[PDB]
This record gives structure tokens, sequence and C-alpha cells, in this order.
DNA sequence: TTTTTTTT
């Protein structure tokens, strides 16, 4: 028979079972493993789900099988080779990979299918295995969990350039020139002593020829352990998981990834000189599968149906910040940064970015920092932090091992930034953020360190009033007191105000004692939200119109008649762009550009901002 | 050449008293034998770590002794040599183990699946410890008995680092001490296993050095059956494995002599006790202290000089049930417990009880909430002290520091704002920049004082601004982008500007603060010192009686014990009330009413600052914590009105003048 | 030398 050593998992059962779990387990297993009969389809659940992926993947023609835990737990056949895989894993994936392999053998022979069984033989079929086991702490493992998958969470600190796998040793005689090539064995090799020809079994001929030699590709990735499973006590760590095959480069820095693979450990040569290894072992884990932190044709139609929705636009400012109470223009602003504007990268003058710029600059206690939280919350790509905290260097590029580190921007590059606490930021650090912003690109410049990077990413700023109350007596300029040129960077620029309006104060009150009565206390689904987000971005593409543009003309030409910078006019154009993209438009609309005048001015608070004086009538704002 | 040396000890006839020991000792007087029964436990695989306590090896001493024995004396025997007695307690313990009781744990353990198989296949032959699956320990003696006496020179009594000598080589001996820094766990091999497919042997490699040398090669007899020789794999499951940590303790100030720089010991842990330190706190910790050997060139470099480390068999903390439970309701019956908790915190301060109020709210701290939507707002208070000087506001601040398990002291000049909150060390090995946790993050969970708050950087000042409002701490700084949870209480002692407060002045003015900082404060108290003949008076005498007498004046008051206030501070935080809509009502009310007040109180004489939702969140949060005090399910209306009362005195000190 | 937090 064909048992794994130490285990009694017999190798034959485990494929007869892995087998029928392939073909004859119908996704109605999973379902009714799940419970959630009420929302079982007979299509989907009486599919013999692993049969038509099968199906799909020879259409598609990969070898790379993702498979979930709970598939395994629904087939009474293969749950318990569920348990199996946990404790034994490597073994387990090699078995069920042949598995896979001679079952899509079979169903191409079976199926009579005009398809090259030599390639599927030449396919080298893997199984993905994810969702193996509940998501624990990092920092809880313990050696004895050694030799099995462990489904962990993480942020990408860093990666690898890929590096060569020694696969196959390739061997040449120096006699008779006669060549073997020694397979790695346990990443090692054992060189034949003498010829493989006994016609010349020369000793010690043979000799190791590196390129002729197979490798294959490795890369390594520095993973932090996410802050809700670390405790207070100490800081993150991190594991420098080994990534290999199609795998390798799979990620970016700054990557919110849930993998699950086999934990490994290893010697380490105490003297480089001699074999002697420390007694302690380096540890490292081999991810068998990765998942990232298809738009359904229902979710689809759930899209185009909200999209058909009139309050689209206030019901999405209200969902991105349930819990907040009122701001429902600041809401409306960030929503419009969310969805950003339409990338036209000209083929001469440069790229034109559609990217949204958006400061909070008001008095203290206004939730700024909580709507900051929300924001990072919400995009994917998300970059928080202090301008305290925050160092220039760090924030863009911090020279390394000679190597350079990805900064604050670098890891939202293609996606949304937050810096707190900005105004406190240094104004060198500011200097620092204004070009950067400006070209969405980092210019590096340094002694054996000079180039450029991609800096595409918005940012939404939190900032307070010189005076720590905006002071109505300071022109609001005054109040803000920041570079005339960082203002003008920013598309937008709330000044919220803590009016002392007993209805508004009534009713704030209301809404958090509310909050407080329920332990743990319309908008949509968050989830459902940023789907909707996302499709709008990468399939809805806004494109300036007629009535748009003469309106756009005109209401600049009001503003510098009225001070009003080019960016300004960059600025609503890009805002009503993004407009567009809320509407789900792939054509702008002089609607998107009224819009985006009336949210300028409102942040600014221009209906209250008095026409001289470049103050604010505290009155007048929110009358 | 290795001459022989007679020495007054049998290791055979201690063994047999260590069996008759572990076989025969039950704990009757406390109450099958104890150390039986823990073996048994074992034999379920209920328990991996076995404790020895010294002090039952006296006991079992003092039967045997009564009874007349030729006892080895074990108690005092294992202090001297510890380590080979720990191996003679294993050994005994595997030749008393007990055999399996009600279901084994080895539905999959590889070792009991193949090490069967492997015997089947041959029907020591592997080493002891390969099968050992219980880490064995030792527990100190105690010091209460101290029967030794003449014997008890200073065994239990804990030693400052620089305290040891060499001498203590190879003994268990007891150190307090702070943890300065602490490893991450690391796997290590008792024993390795290497596979070769020639022999199909699966030979058994045990190491006990630092480091080791692979075979490499078969002296299994099937390879030497056939004359083949082997290729030795490791076999990371068929090789033991144990969980491995380092930590450094470092020696007291109190400790350190004047002028001496503390000296800090490495100290290894294995097995079960990995993990149970935390870095930065205080502990006494007893284990075996050993030479640390080296590399043979570094050997052949230091000679017969040699590193040394502690291996911990046990560790006591000063400071973090049923019995907890009793004496809770001894205080909760005797009633008014939270005013009787007011007045024994400092009980050497006199007055001010309503600041030990406030302050007794503040270490109880105030329910954190999260919301469906994921908002999360801070349950922590924070409280501002701004009065003139040498009213006793450092006293307080350190007093509350000592009272909290997990208080930590600071002033704004000694303290820098990077090292208040985080700071990154360039260069603690490969010129690497690292974070290092913060002041703040020294007082997670904890209370954090800084004194001459007024005197602290305007620049740190802002950095502290997030911290407190929000828990999590951001930093960017070069190489390192990285968040920490960092929740912590803060509370602050400053005085007004030019020293004291100037009834001409605004209350604003004195305080000098940004109104950022004022609002992100839950209570500021404006303190003052008015001289007053008759309380002159009777602070003088309170003082007095506390020169004379170490102890307060009594003053018909009784005031609860440091450990008993802790506990009760912990039972009454695990609460987590939820207020009524009536209350709400009425905050709302109130809330409003103070808004206004403010919308029409900007006079400079009596201009606090205007009122803001922080500080409708943090009436909120005072009467949470007043209702964990009262320990009720709900916050009532009555700890909503003790809060408007608590911040209306604070801001009525001044106008009463 | 150059880059670099951090303190002095
Ligand atoms: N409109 C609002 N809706 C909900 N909560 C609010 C609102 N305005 C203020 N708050 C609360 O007021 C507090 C202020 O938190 P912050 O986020 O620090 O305020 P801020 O606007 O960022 O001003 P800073 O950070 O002090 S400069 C939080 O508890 C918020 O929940
Ligand atoms: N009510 C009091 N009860 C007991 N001792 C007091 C009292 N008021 C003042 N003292 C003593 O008088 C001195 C007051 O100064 P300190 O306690 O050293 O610092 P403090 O000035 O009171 O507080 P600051 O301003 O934050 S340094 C201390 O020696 C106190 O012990
Ligand atoms: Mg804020
Ligand atoms: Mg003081
Ligand atoms: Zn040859
Ligand atoms: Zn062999």
């Amino acid at each position: 028979l064909r048992i794994i050593w130490g285990t009694n998992v017999s190798i034959q059962e485990c494929t007869t079972n892995f087998r029928n779990f392939l073909m004859s387990f119908k996704y109605k297993f999973r379902k009714i493993l799940d419970e959630r009969e009420e929302f079982i389809n007979n299509t989907t659940d009486e599919e013999l789900y692993y049969i038509k992926q099968l199906n799909e993947m020879r259409e598609l023609g990969t070898s790379n099988l993702n498979l979930d835990a709970r598939n395994l737990l629904a087939y009474k056949q293969t749950e318990d080779l569920y348990h199996q895989l946990l404790n034994y894993p490597q073994e387990v994936i090699s078995i069920m990979d042949q598995t896979i392999k001679d079952c899509m053998v079979s169903l191409i022979v079976d199926n009579n299918l005009d398809y090259d069984l030599d390639e599927i033989e030449t396919k080298f079929y893997k199984v993905r295995p994810y969702n193996v086991g509940s998501c624990k702490g990092m920092r809880e493992l313990n050696p004895n969990d050694i030799d099995k998958l462990i489904n962990l969470k993480g942020l990408v600190l860093r990666s690898t350039p890929v590096i060569p796998d020694m696969k196959v040793a390739f061997f040449k005689c120096n006699v008779c020139d006669h060549t073997m090539a020694v397979e790695i064995d346990r990443g090692v090799i054992q060189e034949p002593a003498r010829c493989e020809r006994i016609d010349c079994n020369e000793p010690n001929s043979m000799s190791l020829i590196h390129n002729r030699c197979s490798f294959a590709d490795k890369q390594v990735i520095k993973l932090q352990e996410t802050p809700d499973f670390v405790p207070d006590g100490q800081t993150p760590h991190s594991i420098s998981l080994c990534v290999y095959d199609e795998l390798v480069d799979s990620c970016r820095a700054g990557d919110r990834i849930e993998v699950t693979g086999t934990f490994r450990s290893i010697p380490i040569r105490a003297n480089s000189r001699q074999r002697v290894l420390k007694s302690l072992y380096k540890t490292y884990v081999d991810v068998v599968h990765v998942k990232k932190v298809q738009i359904t044709d229902q979710d689809l139609a759930k899209i185009r149906e909200v999209a058909a929705r009139e309050d689209l636009y206030s019901l999405l400012a209200r969902s991105i910040a349930p819990s907040i109470y009122e701001l429902e223009d600041v809401k409306k602003g960030i929503l419009l940064q969310l969805f950003g504007g339409t990338n036209k990268t000209f083929t001469k003058g440069g790229r034109y970015r559609g990217d949204i710029n958006i400061l909070l600059c008001g008095d203290p206690s206004t939730s700024k920092s909580q709507i900051l939280q929300y924001v990072h919350k919400i995009t994917p790509r998300g970059v928080y932090t202090s301008g305290k905290g925050s160092s220039a260097v760090g924030l863009t590029a911090y020279i390394t091992r000679l190597v350079l580190e990805s900064g604050a921007l670098v890891l939202s590059d293609g996606g949304v930034c937050c810096i707190d606490e900005f105004d406190k930021m240094s104004d060198s650090t500011r200097s620092v953020l204004h070009e950067v912003m400006e070209q969405q690109t980092i210019s590096i410049a340094k002694a054996g360190i000079i180039t450029t990077l991609n800096a595409r990413s918005s940012i939404l700023a939190s900032a307070n009033p010189i005076g720590s109350r905006y002071n109505p007596n300071l022109p609001v300029t005054e109040n803000i007191d920041l570079p005339p040129p960082l203002l003008s960077r920013f598309d937008l620029v709330y000044l919220v105000l803590d009016k002392v309006d007993e209805k508004n104060d009534r009713e704030l009150a209301k809404h958090l004692t509310n909050l407080y009565l329920e332990d743990k206390p319309d908008v949509l689904p968050v989830e459902f939200l940023t789907m909707y987000i996302s499709y709008a971005k990468e399939h809805i593409h806004p494109i300036i119109t007629e009535a748009a543009k003469t309106e756009l003309v005109r209401a600049y030409v009001g503003m510098r008649k009225m001070t009003a910078t080019t960016r300004q006019l960059e600025s609503m154009i890009r805002l009503a762009e993004a407009h567009a993209k809320m509407k789900l438009k792939n054509v702008v609309e002089l609607e998107d550009v009224q819009e985006a005048v009336r949210l300028i001015r409102s942040a600014i608070k221009d209906y209250a901002t008095d026409p001289k004086t470049g103050k604010i009538d505290m009155n007048l704002v929110q009358t | 050449a290795l001459p022989s040396i007679q020495l007054p000890v049998d290791y055979n006839n201690l063994f047999n008293e260590i069996t008759d020991f572990l076989v025969t000792f039950k704990q009757d007087t406390l109450s099958g034998p104890k150390y039986m029964a823990m073996l048994q436990k074992v034999a379920n695989r209920e328990l991996n770590s076995v404790i020895i306590d010294l002090d039952d090896i006296l006991q079992y001493q003092n039967e045997k002794f009564l009874q007349g024995t030729q006892a080895d004396d074990l108690v005092s025997a294992i202090q001297q040599n510890a380590n080979h007695f720990t191996e003679l307690f294993c050994r005994a313990i595997d030749n008393n183990m007990p055999l399996p009781t009600k279901e084994i744990d080895y539905k999959d353990d590889v070792l009991d699946v193949i090490l069967n198989q492997r015997r089947l296949r041959n029907e020591e032959l592997f080493p002891p410890n390969l099968t050992r699956r219980y880490f064995l320990y030792f527990k100190p003696l105690s010091q209460n008995c101290a029967r030794r006496y003449r014997k008890k020179a200073i065994s239990s009594k804990p030693l400052s680092v620089r305290q040891i000598k060499g001498d203590f080589l190879g003994q268990l001996i007891t150190v307090r001490g702070i943890i300065t820094r602490v490893s991450d766990v690391k796997p290590a091999v008792e024993v390795i296993a290497y596979t070769c497919d020639q022999c199909g042997y699966e030979v058994f490699q045990e190491v006990n050095s630092r480091t080791f040398t692979p075979l490499s090669e078969c002296t299994s007899e099937e390879c030497s059956q056939n004359q083949t020789k082997g290729q030795l794999f490791m076999s990371t499951r068929a090789s033991k494995f144990s969980a491995f940590q380092e930590c450094k303790i470092q020696e007291l100030s109190q400790q350190v002599p004047v002028g001496h720089i503390p000296r800090s010991l490495n100290i290894h842990v294995n097995g079960t006790l990995v993990r149970s330190l935390s870095p930065g706190d205080i502990v006494d910790v007893t284990g075996i202290f050993l030479p640390a050997p080296y590399t043979g060139f570094k050997a052949l470099k230091a000679g017969l000089l040699t590193e040394t480390y502690l291996e911990a068999q046990f560790v006591r903390q000063h400071k973090k049930t049923s019995d907890v439970e009793e004496r809770v309701m001894e205080l909760i019956t005797s009633g008014d417990v939270y005013n009787r908790l007011a007045k024994s915190i400092a009980p050497e301060i006199y007055g001010n009880l309503d600041v030990k109020k406030a302050l007794l709210l503040l270490l109880v701290g105030g329910v954190d909430k999260r919301v469906g939507d994921g908002m999360k707002i801070r349950g922590d208070i924070n409280v501002c002290l701004m009065g003139d000087p040498g009213v006793a506001k450092s006293q307080l601040l350190k007093a509350i520091c000592k009272i909290s398990p997990r208080g930590v002291y600071t002033t704004g000049k000694g303290s820098s704002g990077v090292g208040l909150t985080a700071a990154v060390m360039k260069d603690p090995v490969t010129d690497e920049m690292i974070l290092e946790g913060g002041a703040l993050v020294l007082a997670d969970n904890g209370i954090c004082c800084i004194d001459e708050f007024d005197k602290m950087d305007e620049s740190d000042r802002t950095a502290i601004h997030e911290v407190m409002e929000q828990q999590t701490i951001s930093i960017s700084k070069a190489g390192i982008n990285t968040t920490l949870n960092a929740r912590t209480s803060i509370l602050a002692a400053a005085n007004p500007l030019y020293g004291r407060y100037n009834p001409r002045l605004s209350p604003l003015d004195n305080i000098n603060l940004p109104a950022a900082l004022l609002s992100r404060f839950d209570i500021l108290f404006l303190m003052l010192d008015i001289p007053s003949r008759d309380d002159d008076e009777k602070l003088a005498e309170h003082v007095t009686y506390v020169h004379m007498h170490n102890k307060q004046p009594d003053l018909d008051f009784t005031p609860v014990e440091p450990s008993k206030m802790r506990e009760y501070i912990a039972y009454a935080k695990t609460k987590r009330p939820v207020m009524s809509e009536a209350v709400n009502d009425y905050v709302v009310q109130a809330y409003i009413r103070l808004r206004q007040d403010s919308k029409r109180e900007m006079d400079s004489k009596f201009s606090f600052g205007q009122a803001t939702p922080r500080t409708l969140l943090g009436i909120i949060r005072l009467s949470q914590a007043l209702a964990k005090l009262r320990l009720a399910d709900m916050v009532d209306i009555d700890d909503v009105e003790e809060a408007l009362r608590l911040v209306r005195v604070s801001k009525e000190s001044l106008y009463q003048e």
C-alpha cells in the first residue's frame, strides 16, 4: 500500500476519498455544511462544484486550483483528509495535486475532448488550499505548530526580488563529457561519486555545470502581524514568508492579505565554514495560497439599480460614514475623492491624473480624526499617519540597503492617504509633500540615489486653524495659515466650525446617546459600496461634455474675475469627472460641474464667507 | 588524571528518596498522592509541565525525620547542584510514570504513531527526552517558613544582579529586578532524528550544546549490515522540539549602589514558562544559575573565563476569584465604598477629597465603546491638575502611579516627546532603524503621570494630542510606517503661568493651554491655595501627626490596603454597564444648557472655553465609571448628576474665590 | 562621505 510515514494516513485511501471529492462533490455539500438552507440554489448547489471548476480550468488551461477548507469538511470522504492536511500538509498537498492531475487526464479522456493529454501531463497541476484554519495571531505560534498549515493575516512590509531557487542539478564528466542531472532532493545534491557511464566511471570527474543546471524562482516577503492580533504589550512582529512559483511577485508593499501556508523551520549554520548548526532554528512559512484583503451579473445589476436610485449621491455620502452625524457635504467630498477623477494619460504634455485632494482644517473635537480613520478603513490601499509621528524621509522615501525604502505616500500610490494633524506636520515635510502631490510622483536626488517614483495617490489632510478654534476675526486664510502654494495644491477645504446651534447640538447629542444605549450599535453594505466604487473606477470613464466645458470656462472666468488658480479649474474639472463616475457616467454633464462649484463654495463656506476682509460670518455659517 | 573525590552524596540513595517522596507525598496537611495525581494528568496529557515544590520536599523531609530516617536532605541538596537533580527527578517521574487514563491525546501524535511502529520494526534504544513530554520545574522555597533558618542564609532572598557571585553557579537562586528586554520565542531541539532510506533506521541524535554538527552518516545497523554508507536526512517531524525565549533582567535603581551602573543578567526560558514574562515589569525569578560555554575558537580566546546565564524554574510577579469575591463583598457590605476608597487614596494627603474621588474615577476608567459601523470612542479618562506650586500635586501623582498596577511616572523636561510616545533607534544592530516603545507605550492599559506638563514642550504636547484623544500611535518615521494600539490613561500636573494663578488673569489665560488640548482632557482641576487660619491649622495638625506617627491620623476613617483597592478596581472595571433613556434626556438637557452658557459666557472673568462634544463624551465616561464603582449594570441619573457636580466644583473652585 | 533619528 501507500501510507504517509508517521501518520497512518493511507495515500491510496486519501487519493480515493479526494477523487470522490473532486467528482461527485456537489456544491450542495458545501452549502449544507454552511447550512444557509434558505440560500441554496439548485444549479450551484446541485452542480459538482469541483467538476465545473476543472472543466473551466481546462478551458483556461491553468494548473492551479484554489480550495477552501469548507469543501473538504463537507465531503465525508475528504472530511478526514481535511484534518490529515492540517496535520501533515506537504504530503497531503502532493498527493492531492497528483490526484487533480489524474482527474483532469480522466476528464479529457473520458469526455473524449480534443485536448493535448501531453499538456495536462505536462501541466504541473497544483491545489491552493485556503481557509485551512481559523486565523491565529502569528506571535501565538509555537514550535509544535511546525509542519502544519497556518492561516495568517497581515500587511506586506516588503518583498525581495525573485531569487534563483535551485531546482535540478546538472553534472558533466570531465574526461568523457558524459552528463547527468541530479534532482535537488531536500534542498541538497548527492553528486555521483563516479561517472554514470560505467565505461568511464571516472571518480570526481562529474562536475556541476551551474548554467546547464535547472533553477526555480523564489521570493520572500516580510508580512506584518495585524494590530488586531497583537497585544498592547509589544510592537507587531513580521515574518519573511518564502513565496514560490507564480505566487512570486504576486503582491506589492502595503498589501493587507490573508495567506495560508505550511509552518516551516530550518537550522542555521553557527559557523559558515563548519557544518555546526545553532541549536535554535530559523522559521519561515511557505504560502500555498494567498488571499487579497469578479463583479457578478447580479452584482452589476445591484450596482446599476442603486445607480438608478436618485439618492445615490447622498445615500453613498451617508453610507461611507454611517455613524457620523451630519457633515453630508464633507462626506460627499470624500466620497468623490474615493471615486477619483479620470486619468487621461496624454501621450504628450505628461499624464493628467484625475486625483482629488481634500484637507480638513477647522476647530477640533469635530470628528475630523474619526473621519480620517473611516477613510483609511474604507480605501483598500490606505495609509494612516500623523505629522508629529511622521518624517519626510519616511513619508516618501528612505535610504537603506544601497537601497530605498518606500514611504507612506509610496504605500498609497494608487490609493488614498491619510495625514492626521497635518497642520502640526513640519513645514519642511510640507514642502516635501508639495511637489510629490503636485506631480503625483516622488523625485529622488541623492548621492548615488537619483531617480523618480510613481506617487499617484489621494491625500486626506486634517489640520486645525492657527487659532485652536477658528477665529472669524482672523481671515479664513489667516485662520488656516498654510502656504498659499500648498493651499492651492489641495482641491477641497472644508472649514468645519462648532457653531453653537441648540437644535443641532440636541440632535447630535441624541445621536451619540442612542449609540451609547446599544452596547454594540439607510446605508449601503460597505462591501457592496466598495464594489460599486471599484466597478465605477475601472469600467466607467467620465469624459468632458460640450455644455460641461462651456460652463467650466464661464465658472472659472467668474472665479478669477472675483484667487482662482488654474489648479482651481483642474480641480472643478476632476471633481465633475468624479461626480459623473459616481453617477456611473462615461460622459460628463453640466450638472456635474454645477455640483462641483456648489461643493467648492460649500467647503470654503463661500455662502457665509465675507466678500471682503477674507473672513467668514459665523452667524451666516450654518445660518 | 580525573582523580576521584569523595563527597557526602549518593545519587542512588537520593533517587530512591525522590521516588519515595513522589509516590508517597500528598498535600494531606493542606487537604492519591498529589504528585502521582499530576503524573496521572500528564499520562492524560492534561499537563506538559511539572513543578516540584521545594517546600513540599521540606515537608516530606520533616515527616521522614519525625518518623526517623537517614534523610538525604534533598530540599537543601537541590540548591547546591540543581541541574543533575532535575534530571534525576525527571528519570524518577518516568519510572513512577502512571499509565494513561481516560482518553489519551495521541490522536495524531507522530511520535506515539511511529515510535511503536519503529519498535514493531525492531521487534536506551532512543533518548528518554524524546518520549518525555513534560517540562520539569521547581518552585522556590517559601521564605515565610524559613524553617532552614541557619540553613536559610538568604536562599529565598532575591539578590540583585551584582549580588550574584560565581559561587552561586550551579545553584538555584532568586533575583528581583525589571525585565529590560525580551526576545521573540524560537524553537529548539532536545533531540534530533535523522532518517536514511538505505537503513530505514531513524537515528536519534541528542543535543544539549548551544550548537551541534550533523552526523551526515549512518551508524545504524541496517546500513552497516549491508555495508552501505547512509546519507542521513534531518526529520523535523521526528526530531523533538521545544520553545525557547531569552529575557534580560536589570538591577533596580534602589538595588544599584550609588555611583554604580546597573548590571543585567541574561535569562533563558524554555517550555511552558516561555512568554510568561513581560518587558519592563518588576518580577522575582527563581532558577538554576549556570555558566554559558563558548564556541571552540571563542572558547580558546576566552579560556577559563566563562559567560553565565540563568534558567528560570519559576517566576513571581509583584503585581498582575472566589477568595477575591469574598474579599470584595466585605467592602461592598461595608458600604459607601466610593467615598471610602476616595479617602483611602493618598492617606498621607489631607483634604482635596473631591480630587481623590475624581482620581478614583479615572483609575476605574470609562467604558471603551466600539460601534457596529466601526466607530470606537476612547473610554479612557484624562484629567489635568492646574494649581499653585507646593500643593502636593506631584505627591498625588506619584501616589497614583504606585497605586495603579501598570502606572508609570514621568516629567516633561526629563522625557522627550519622541521618547514619551515612541523612539526610532537608528542603530540597535546593523544600523537598522527600530521603533522603541515610549513612556506611553509602557503605560499601555495603564496610567502615565506627567509633571510640569506646562513646562513640557508645546510640540511634544501636540504629539501627545494624538494619543490622548485617539488611543493608537501612528508612526511614519524613516523606514518605519507603523501603528501602535497604545491604549492608556493620562494624568497631567501643571501650574498657572507665572507659577501661580492670577485672579486678574482669565482662567484660560492662567491655564495657558491650547483649546484643542484643553478640550481633549475630560477634566481640569483648578485647585488653588489661599491662606485659611482654620484650614491651615487642620492641615498642619494632620501633617504633624503624619511626621510624629508614620500612619496618618485615623480621624475616625479606615483606609483600605493597596492590594485591596487594586483587586476591587479590577472587579469594578469588569462591569461595563449600559445607560438608560431617562439619563439620555437628562444629559442632553444638561449639555444643551452648558453649551448655551458658554455661548453667552465668553466673558474673560468667567470664560473657561467653549463646550464641545468631547465634554459630553467625558461626562458619559465619568457616569459610566461611577456606575462601575457602584457596580450597577446600568448608569443611573445619580451618577450623571454626580459627574456634573464634579465638573461644576472644578470650575467653581475659582469662582468661589 | 552620505544619509539619518535622535539628543545635546
Ligand atoms: N458631526 C459629528 N458626528 C459625530 N461625532 C462627532 C461629530 N463632531 C464631532 N464628533 C465627535 O467629537 C470627537 C472629536 O474627535 P476628533 O476626530 O479628534 O475631532 P476632530 O474634528 O478631528 O478635531 P481634532 O482632531 O481634535 S483637531 C469624536 O468623539 C467625534 O465622534
Ligand atoms: N494637603 C496636603 N497634604 C499633605 N501634604 C501636603 C499637602 N499639601 C502640600 N503638602 C506637602 O507640601 C509639598 C507640596 O509640594 P510637592 O508635593 O513636592 O509638589 P507640589 O508643588 O505640591 O505639586 P507640583 O506643583 O505638581 S510639583 C509636599 O512636600 C507635600 O507633601
Ligand atoms: Mg480628531
Ligand atoms: Mg508636586
Ligand atoms: Zn565519464
Ligand atoms: Zn541509513
